[PDB]
C-alpha cells in the first residue's frame, strides 16, 4: 500500500514536525505504486528531516540511534524502536500490522536485508521572515567550498607561475648573453617548457572544475525557483503581466553569475595586485610610483564609461526585441495585411524602428571604440613614461636590462585586475537591481494548506449551505443567502442576467474563493478543512477560453499523467467527439498543436479541452460558459454528445443562454445572488410572468 | 574557384556603370530633413573626421620624406 | 567530443539527484593535486639535476 | 537575384570611403610598423653609447606615433561602423519591402517560424558585417609587410612563424564544426527552455484549476538539465580551443627565443632586433588569432545568405494593371461564375448569377459544402474564376488594381486577428493620421465604446499579443470598428456573428440596422436567424442559387430549402 | 501556537480527526470553522486572540 | 510638441529640387501655402492653397512671384522613450552637451 | 591590515546575525515556557519541551562555535602579517646597520 507514507508520517510523529500526508502524495507520488526510495527520501528533506541511507550490519545497529526505518527492496517495510542485547531482542514497529511486536534475533536476521535509513531533526531559525536578499543564495553556494578551494588554489598556482616566466626572461638576458653560457640556457628553456604547459593543463582544468560546479549550481537554483513560481496562487498573477513575470524569473542568472564568478576573481585580483604591486616596488620604487599613479586615471575612465555605455547597450536591446517582436507579428498575419492594402504603412513603420535601431547600434559602437582607445592611450602613455625613465636607469645603474624587461612584462600583466575591481564596484548595484526586482517573486507567500482532514474519494454530492460572496470587503454582495443542493448524477442547470453571480459558482466549488458567511461542502465534509490540490483533480471544469500546451495532443490531453494507457485517451476524444478530426489529421493524436493557433480551429481546441476534462473519471463535471463561444458545428456536436457525456457524473451547465439547458433536470434561476426559480424547462416556462419565460422571451 | 572569377567579372560590369547609380549630392539641412531610413541611408559620414585622418596621414608622410633626406 | 549530450549528462545534471547529494565533489577529485604534485617533482628533478656553469671575471 | 552579389553595387556606391578605410589601415600598419623599430633603434644605440639626445629624439617621436596611431585607429572604426550602418539600413528596407509583396500562396504553403527565422537570418547578417569581422581581414592581408620585415632581421627565426601559422589554421578547423554544432544544441534547448517557460505562465489558471504542478516541474526538471548539460559541454570545447592556441603560441615563443639566444649568442643578431623581431611575431600571430571567427563565419554566412535569398528568390506578383477607375458605390455583380480551387479539385460554385445593389442588405444562407464561403475571397482578388467575371460598377476585377478594390472594400471574418498596438492604433491601421472623432465615431458604431471605456487606459490599451486583454467578442468588436473606420461602400460578414458569445452577438445584431445605413452589406452566416432583416435572402447549394426572396416569402412556401434548413437549425 | 496544536498540546503528532471530535464535543467547532485560517489561527500571547 | 522635426531654411529656387516634400512657405503675411509635387521636365508645382482647401497646379512664373525665398521643412521625428528623470545634478550634463562649443 | 579587516567583516556580521537570531528564539521559549510552568506541568508535556530545548541549545552553541572559528582566523590572519613586516624589518635593519647609516 503506502508504507512509505505511513512510515513517514510516523518519524515525523516521533521527531514532532508537521506532516501533509496527501500534500507528499501528490508531490512525491504522482503516479502511484508507492513512493520508492529517492521520493521518500526528498519528502522526509522536504519535511525538514535529516535522512540518509547508510550500510549497517547486525552489530552495528547497537551503536545507531533509533527510530530508523528498515528500507526493504520487495515493498512491506518496518521501523526499527528498540534493540536489545540483555535479551537479544529487536524491538520493531511493523507498518503492516499498524502494532509493534517483538522479533528474535533469526527473524530480524531474516528480515534485514542490509540497508537501513538514518533520520534526524535540527532547528531553524528561516522561517518566511526574512526579507529577499543574497541570503537566498549562500545555502546553495556554500555546498561546493571544496570545489571553490581548488578553483582557488589552482588559480594561485597559476599566478605564481606568471609572476615566475618574467624572472626566467630576467636570467636569460642577463647571464645568457653576457656570460656565453649554452648551459643555462638548457635548463631555463626546460624549466619554461614545464612552467607554460603545466600553467595551460590547470588553467584548463580550473575552467573545467568550476564551470561544472556553477552548473549544477544554476540547475538547482532554477529548478527551486521554478517550484516557487508555480506554488504561488493565482491571485498574484491576477494583477502582473506575463513578460514582466517571465524577465523576472529570467534574471536570476546574472544574480548567480555575479555570486559565482565574480566575488571570487575580486578577492583573487586583490591580493594578486598587492603581491605584483611588492615585487615592482623591489625592483624599482620610481616606475612602481608610474603605475601606481596610472591606476587612478584607470579607474576613473572605467568608472565614468561603464554607465553610459550600459545605458546605450540597453536602449540598442530594447530596440532589437521590439524589432524582432513587429517582424514575427507581421509575418504571421500576413493575411490580413494583403487582405487589407496597408502594406505601405507597416513599410513605414519597420523603416522608422529600422532606422532607429541601426542608429542605437552605431551609438553603442562608438562609445565603445572611445572606451578601448582611452584605456589604450592611457597604457601607451605608461609606457612611454616607463621607457624614458628605464632608459635612463639603465643608463646610470640600479637597474640592469633584464630587470627593466621583467618590470616591463609585470606592469603589462597587473593592468586588468584594476579595471575589474572598478567595474565591480558598479556591478554591485546593478545585481542590486536583479535581486530587487525577483524579491517581487521570491519574497510573496507561497500559499501553502497546514491541516486538512484527509478525505476519501468524491462522488458527486455538493452542497451549499447560507453562502455570502463579495469580490471585495467594500464591494457589493454578489451571493445573499445561496442555499443549493445537487445529488449524485443530477445534471443541473444554471441562467440568469449579468452580475446574477452564477459565473462565481465554479470558482466557490473548487477553493479559489472563500465565501464570507457560509460554507461549501462536498459529501457532507466542509471544503475549508480538505486539500484542494485532492479536490482539483477530482473536478472538471471546463471555460469558454481554454489554453492548452504546446506539446501535443496526446500529451494535452493526457497532462494529468503521461505514463498512463493510450486507450483511454481515444475513449475521453470519442466522449468529447473530437475523435473525428484527431483521426483525419496526418500524424493523428501525435499532431502537434502548434505556438498559438496553428492548424486547430477554436471549436476544436475547445473539444480538445473536454476531452482533456473527460479523460479521467471527473464525478463532477462544470461546463462555465463551455458552449457560448463556440461555431454552429462543434456547438451542434457538443450537444449531441453531451447525453452520453453526463453518464455517471455530476454536471453543472452553467450558460448565459437559455436554449443549452432544455434537458436539464433542475434549472436554477438566480437574480441578484438569490434563487428567484427552479424546477424543470417547460414547469418553470409555464407561468407568463415568471423570469424564466420573460428571459427565454427576450432572447428568443 | 570559379567565384572568384564570377566576382571579377560582375565587378567590372557594374564598375562600367559607374557614376549612373550614385546619389545626388545635398546639403546638410536638405539630408536631415527626410524620411528616418533615407536620412541614414543617404547622409556622408562627415568632413572634419577626414580632414583629421587626411592630415594626420599627410604629416606621417612628410615626417618621413624629410628623414630620408 | 562530437557526441551530444547523452542521457547519462542529462542525468547527472537532474535536480533530483543532486538535492540528495549532500556535500559534493568535483567529477575527478583527483586531478589538481596529482598535477600539482607532478610539477613539483618535476621542479626537483630539474633544480637536482640542472647544471650552471661559474664565470670569474 | 539575390546571392553574394547585389553588395558590389553597394561597396562600388560607397568607393572613396572603403579606399579610405583601406589606405588608414595601411598607415595603421606603418604606424605598428614603425614602434619596435624605436624600440630596437633605443636598446642598441642609447645603452650601448650613451645617447641621452637621442633617446630625447625617439621619446617625443614615439609620443606623437602613438598618439597619431590611437586617433586613426578610432576614426578608421568610425568611418567603417558608418558605412556599415547605411548598408544594413538599405538591406533591411528592400528585404521588408519585398517581403510585403509576395503572394498569399508563398505564405500559406510554409511555417511562419521558417519565414520568420529566414527574415530574422538578417540580424546575423548585420552583426556579421558590424564587427570586428571586417576589420581583421584587411589586417590579415596587410601583415605580409611585418612578414617582409622579419624576414629582412633573420630568415631562420621567421621560418618558425610561418610553420605556426599552418598550424593554427589546421587546429582551428579541426575545432570550429564541434563548437559550432554544440552552440546550436544549446540554443534550441534555451529556445525550448523560455517557450516552456512563458507558455508555463500564461496557463497558469490552467495549471492551478487542475493538479499537474508536479508534472510542469517535472518537465521542467528535464529541460533545465539539457540545456545546463550542452551549456557544460559547450565550455569544455571553448576551453580546450583556447587553450590549443595558447599551447601553440607558447610553444612557438620558446623555440624562438632558444634560437635568437643562440643567434645573439653567435652572431647576426643583436638585442634589440631580437626583441623588435619577437614584438613583430605577436603582431602578425594575434589577428591570425582573432581570425577563427572569421573562418567560421565566412562558412555560416554562406547558408545565411543562401536561404535569404531563398526567400527573395520569388516573384512580386507586382501590379502594373489600372484604368484609373472611379470611386466605388456599392453594388456588386456575378455573371456565369465558375470556380475551383485547383485545376484537378471539383467545381464548387457552378453558374452563380448575381445582382445586388447600393444600399441594400443581403444575405447569403446554406449547409456545408454550399459554396458561400468563396464568395468574400471572391469579391477580393485572392481567386481568379475560371469563367466569368465579377465586376464592381460595371468594371471588370481582373482588369483593375486590386490593392485598390481591397482599399474600398471592408470584410469581417471570424478570426479577425489583430496586431499588438493600442486599440485606436488597431482601428486607425489603415490610415494612422486620422481626426480621433472618426475613430470615436466608428466606434460607437460597433459597440465597441461602451467596453473600452471601462478598461485600464482606454483607447490607448494594448490588446496584447494579437488580443489577450480583451474576450473573443470584444476583439469580434473592435475588428468591426476598424472595418467601419473608413466609409465603405461594400460590406461583408464571412461568419462574423458566429463564433461569438451572447451579449457581444446581441450589441452587434442590434446596432446592425444602422451599421448598414448607406453601404451594400453582404451577411454570409451559417445560422438563419442572422439574416432575418435581410431585403435578399439568398439559399445556395452546390453553388446554385435555388431560391432568394423575403424571409416572409420564403418561409411561407412548406417545400423551400429555406424552411427546411430553418427547421433544422430550431 | 495555532488552535489545532494547543488543541493538541499534550501530544503534538495528533490527527485532525480526532481534533475535530473533541471540538465537536467541547462545541467549540463552529466558532473555530468560521474563523478564516480555522483550525490553523494563531492564538497570540497566552490565548489573547480568543 | 506634435513629435515633428521643422526648421526654416534659406532655399533657392533652383536648389527648392533637392528638398524632402510636402514644406510649408512662410509669407510674412497670413498667406502661406503649402509646397508639393515640384514637377521637372515641366516646371510646374502642386501647391496645397489653404485659403481654397484644395490642391492647385501652377506653373514657374507665378510660383517665383509667390516664392520669398524662405521654406520651411518638415520631418517626422517621434521619439519612442517613456520615462522620467530624478532631477539631480546630471540634469546639467544635457546642458553642458548642448552649449559645448 | 585595512584589507583583512574589510574582508572578514561582512562574515563575521552574518554569523552574528544568525546567532542572535538563535538567541532571540532561544529566549522567547524560554519566557514562554517559565510563564506557562504551570500548564506545562498540568499537561505533562516536559520531554516535548526538553526536545525542543535540547534542538534549541544545539543550534545556538554551534552559530557561537562558527563565530568563535572565524574569529580564531582572523586574529591570526593579522598575527601572520605582522609577523611577516616584523622579518622585512629584521632583513632590512640587518642591511641598514651593517653598511653604516
Ligand atoms: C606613498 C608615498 C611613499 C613615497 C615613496 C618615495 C619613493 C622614493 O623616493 O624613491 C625615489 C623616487 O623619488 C620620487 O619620485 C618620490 C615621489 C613621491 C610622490 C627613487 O628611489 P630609487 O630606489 O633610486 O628608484
Ligand atoms: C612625469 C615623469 C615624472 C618623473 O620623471 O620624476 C621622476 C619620478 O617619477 C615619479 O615618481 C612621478 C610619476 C609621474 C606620474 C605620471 C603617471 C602617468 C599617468 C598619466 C595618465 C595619462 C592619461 C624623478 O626622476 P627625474 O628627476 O624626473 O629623472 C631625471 C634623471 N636623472
Ligand atoms: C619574507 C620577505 C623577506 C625577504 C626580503 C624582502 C626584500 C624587500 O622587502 O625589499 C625592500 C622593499 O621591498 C618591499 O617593498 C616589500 C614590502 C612589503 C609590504 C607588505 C608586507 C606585508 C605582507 C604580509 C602579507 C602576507 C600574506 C627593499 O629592497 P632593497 O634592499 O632596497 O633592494
Amino acid at each position: 500500500i503506502d508504507y512509505g507514507l505511513y512510515a513517514l508520517e510516523i518519524l515525523a510523529q516521533y521527531h514532532n514536525v508537521s506532516v501533509n500526508p496527501e500534500e507528499i502524495k501528490h508531490r512525491f507520488d504522482t503516479d502511484g505504486t508507492g513512493l520508492g526510495l529517492t521520493s521518500w527520501l526528498l519528502a522526509a528533506k522536504s519535511l525538514e528531516l535529516k535522512v540518509k541511507q547508510v550500510k549497517k550490519t547486525i552489530d552495528r545497529l547497537n551503536f545507531i540511534s533509533l527510530p530508523a526505518l528498515v528500507w526493504r527492496e520487495d515493498g512491506r517495510h518496518f521501523i526499527l524502536t528498540k534493540v536489545s542485547k540483555e535479551a537479544n531482542r529487536y524491538l520493531i514497529f511493523d507498518l503492516e500490522q499498524r502494532n509493534p511486536r517483538v522479533l528474535e534475533q533469526s527473524e530480524f536476521e531474516a528480515l534485514y536485508q542490509g540497508h537501513i535509513i538514518l533520520i534526524a531533526s535540527r532547528s531553524s531559525v528561516t522561517g518566511k521572515l526574512a526579507k529577499f536578499d543574497f541570503t537566498w543564495f549562500i545555502p546553495a553556494i556554500i555546498k561546493y567550498r571544496k570545489i571553490f578551494i581548488e578553483t582557488l588554489v589552482v588559480s594561485v598556482f597559476l599566478q605564481l607561475f606568471a609572476l615566475i616566466t618574467p624572472l626566467f626572461f630576467q636570467v636569460v638576458m642577463d647571464k645568457v648573453l653576457v656570460h656565453r653560457g649554452f648551459s643555462t640556457l638548457n635548463v631555463i628553456t626546460v624549466a619554461l617548457s614545464v612552467v607554460v604547459v603545466f600553467e595551460i593543463i590547470l588553467s584548463g582544468l580550473r575552467t573545467y572544475i568550476f564551470a561544472h560546479s556553477t552548473s549544477r549550481i544554476d540547475v538547482e537554483l532554477g529548478a527551486k525557483l521554478f517550484r516557487h513560481l508555480l506554488a504561488l496562487p493565482i491571485s498574484y498573477f491576477e494583477s502582473r503581466r506575463v513578460g514582466d513575470t517571465v524577465a523576472r524569473v529570467r534574471e536570476l542568472d546574472q544574480i548567480r553569475n555575479f555570486l559565482t564568478g565574480q566575488a571570487l576573481t575580486s578577492v583573487l585580483d586583490l591580493l594578486f595586485s598587492f603581491i605584483f604591486f611588492a615585487v615592482m616596488w623591489y625592483y624599482s620604487p620610481k616606475l612602481t610610483l608610474v603605475i601606481l599613479f596610472s591606476l587612478p586615471c584607470y579607474a576613473a575612465w572605467s568608472v565614468f564609461i561603464s554607465p553610459i555605455l550600459r545605458r546605450r547597450l540597453d536602449d540598442k536591446f530594447s530596440r532589437n526585441a521590439d524589432n524582432q517582436s513587429f517582424l514575427v507579428e507581421s509575418v504571421t498575419a500576413i493575411n490580413t495585411i494583403k487582405a487589407m492594402a496597408v502594406s505601405p504603412q507597416m513599410t513605414n513603420i519597420w523603416d522608422k524602428q529600422l532606422a532607429g535601431y541601426v542608429a542605437a547600434g552605431f551609438k553603442v559602437t562608438v562609445l565603445a571604440t572611445i572606451g578601448q582607445q582611452g584605456i589604450q592611450l592611457i597604457q601607451k602613455t605608461v609606457m612611454i613614461i616607463n621607457l624614458w625613465l628605464g632608459a635612463h636607469l639603465v643608463i646610470s645603474g640600479d637597474l640592469s636590462i633584464g630587470q627593466l624587461i621583467a618590470f616591463n612584462m609585470l606592469a603589462g600583466q597587473i593592468v586588468a585586475p584594476v579595471i575589474r575591481l572598478a567595474q565591480i564596484w558598479q556591478d554591485f548595484q546593478q545585481v542590486g537591481i536583479s535581486v530587487t526586482r525577483l524579491g517581487d517573486v521570491l519574497n510573496s507567500p507561497t500559499e501553502s494548506y497546514h491541516g486538512k482532514l484527509a478525505l476519501p474519494e468524491i462522488n458527486g454530492n455538493i452542497t451549499f449551505r447560507n453562502i455570502r460572496f463579495r469580490y471585495k470587503p467594500d464591494s457589493p454582495v454578489i451571493l445573499d443567502n445561496i442555499n443549493l443542493s445537487i445529488k449524485q448524477g443530477e445534471v443541473i442547470g444554471i441562467v440568469g442576467r449579468s452580475g446574477s453571480g452564477k459565473s462565481t459558482l465554479t470558482k466557490l466549488i473548487q477553493r479559489f474563493y472563500i465565501p464570507e458567511n457560509g460554507q461549501v461542502l462536498i459529501d457532507g465534509h466542509d471544503l475549508a478543512l480538505a486539500d484542494p490540490n485532492w479536490l482539483r483533480r477530482q473536478v472538471g471544469v471546463v471555460l469558454q477560453d481554454n489554453v492548452l500546451l504546446n506539446r501535443s495532443i496526446i500529451d494535452n490531453i493526457s497532462l494529468a499523467n503521461p505514463g498512463m494507457s493510450v486507450e483511454k485517451v481515444i475513449y475521453a476524444a470519442k466522449l468529447a467527439g473530437a475523435h473525428d478530426f484527431i483521426s483525419e489529421l496526418r500524424e493523428g493524436y501525435n499532431t502537434i498543436v502548434g505556438e498559438q493557433g496553428a492548424g486547430l480551429s477554436g471549436g476544436q481546441r475547445q473539444r480538445i479541452a473536454i476531452a482533456r476534462a473527460l479523460v479521467n473519471n471527473p464525478k463532477i463535471l462544470i461546463f462555465d460558459e463551455a458552449t457560448s463561444a463556440l461555431d454552429y458545428e462543434s456547438e451542434h456536436i457538443i450537444m449531441r454528445n453531451m447525453h452520453k457525456i453526463c453518464k455517471g457524473r455530476t454536471v453543472i451547465i452553467i450558460a448565459h443562454r437559455l436554449s443549452t439547458v432544455k434537458n436539464a433536470d433542475r434549472i436554477i434561476v438566480m437574480e441578484k445572488g438569490k434563487i428567484v426559480e427552479q424546477g424543470k424547462h417547460k414547469e418553470l416556462l409555464s407561468e407568463p410572468e415568471s423570469l424564466y419565460s420573460y428571459l427565454y422571451q427576450l432572447q428568443s | 574557384s570559379e567565384f572568384l572569377l564570377r566576382y571579377k567579372l560582375v565587378w567590372s560590369e557594374t564598375w562600367k556603370i559607374r557614376k549612373q547609380l550614385d546619389t545626388p549630392v545635398r546639403e546638410k539641412d536638405e539630408n536631415e530633413f527626410l524620411p528616418a531610413h533615407l536620412e541614414l541611408i543617404e547622409t556622408p559620414v562627415s568632413r572634419r573626421p577626414r580632414l583629421v585622418a587626411y592630415f594626420i596621414m599627410g604629416f606621417l608622410v612628410i615626417a618621413v620624406i624629410l628623414s630620408v633626406l | 567530443l562530437d557526441t551530444p549530450v547523452r542521457e547519462k549528462d542529462e542525468n547527472e545534471f537532474l535536480p533530483a539527484h543532486l538535492e540528495l547529494i549532500e556535500t559534493p565533489v568535483s567529477r575527478r577529485p583527483r586531478l589538481v593535486a596529482y598535477f600539482i604534485m607532478g610539477f613539483l617533482v618535476i621542479a626537483v628533478i630539474l633544480s637536482v639535476l640542472g647544471q650552471v656553469e661559474i664565470v670569474a671575471t
